């Protein structure tokens, strides 16, 4: 039941053994002969084109790398509930700065 | 300021090599004349004109990364550049499989890990494509 040296010896021998191989096969001048779900995704896209029309598109994607990539998105996207947001913060600075004035302007 | 140099590889056919090698190792100026390249605004596509004698490249991309070393005494070697592309002479086709040495051949298919799980690029136009749009229908769907 060793638990010491057969391990020990046994790393040991398959490091020798891989350090041999690898330097064969890199220094070879031989010539080498040229050699969970199954579910797709589809979206439905609802646009207004020139004039009146309100024409709906149906795309179907059914590449499994698009769909994972696309998917976490908007999972993430429903959990994130910015431009607006910073055009906000400007519009409380604004406030903010016009209430110290009218705090300046009460002192004097 | 100073830009990195941009070296690459050149694999002609074999007798226009060898007399690219001859040109070369004679050290003329005559090759300059002989020897030209034009690069397509494709970017992977191009002529080399050996003699005059135009040739048809595809600028490929190689599986290996390689790297120039420079030195003066043959003890101590400096990296000078990176290379990773070659224009060969005579997307999927643009990319090289094998490598430049001998034992690095089939590389990329047999001594290359691959671990998965362009495409990001196609969400992020989808994800455009929502933004223009109204109203949104999704489900993740089985055989149809």
């Amino acid at each position: 039941r060793f638990s010491v040296a057969e391990h020990q010896e046994r790393y040991k021998e398959e490091c020798q053994r891989i350090f041999d191989l690898q330097n064969k096969v890199l220094s070879s001048t031989e010539v080498l002969s040229t050699d969970a779900t199954g579910r797709c995704l589809k979206i439905y896209r609802t646009f207004r084109d020139e004039e009146g029309k309100e024409y709906v598109r149906c795309e179907t994607v059914r590449k499994p790398a698009v769909i994972d990539a696309y998917v976490r998105i908007r999972t993430t996207k429903d959990e994130e509930f910015h431009r607006e947001e910073m055009r906000k913060e400007r519009r409380r600075i604004q406030e903010q700065l016009r209430r110290l004035k009218r705090n300046q302007e009460k002192e004097k | 300021p100073h830009e990195l140099e941009s070296q690459f590889i050149l694999r002609l056919p074999p007798e226009y090599a060898s007399t690219v090698r001859r040109a070369v190792q004679s050290g003329h100026v005559n090759l300059k004349d002989r020897l030209t390249i034009e690069l397509h605004p494709d970017g992977r596509h191009g002529i080399v004109r050996v003699d005059r004698v135009p040739l048809a490249s595809k600028l490929v991309d190689l599986p290996c990364v390689m790297e120039s070393l420079k030195t003066i005494d043959k003890k101590t070697f400096y990296k000078t550049a990176d290379i990773c592309q070659m224009l060969v002479s005579t997307e999927k086709k643009f990319i090289w499989n094998h490598g430049i040495t001998l034992p690095l051949k089939n590389v990329r298919k047999r001594r290359f890990r691959k671990t998965a799980k362009d495409v990001e690029k196609e969400v992020k136009r989808l994800l455009s494509t929502d933004a223009e749009a109204v109203s949104t229908r999704w489900e993740i769907i089985a055989e149809d």
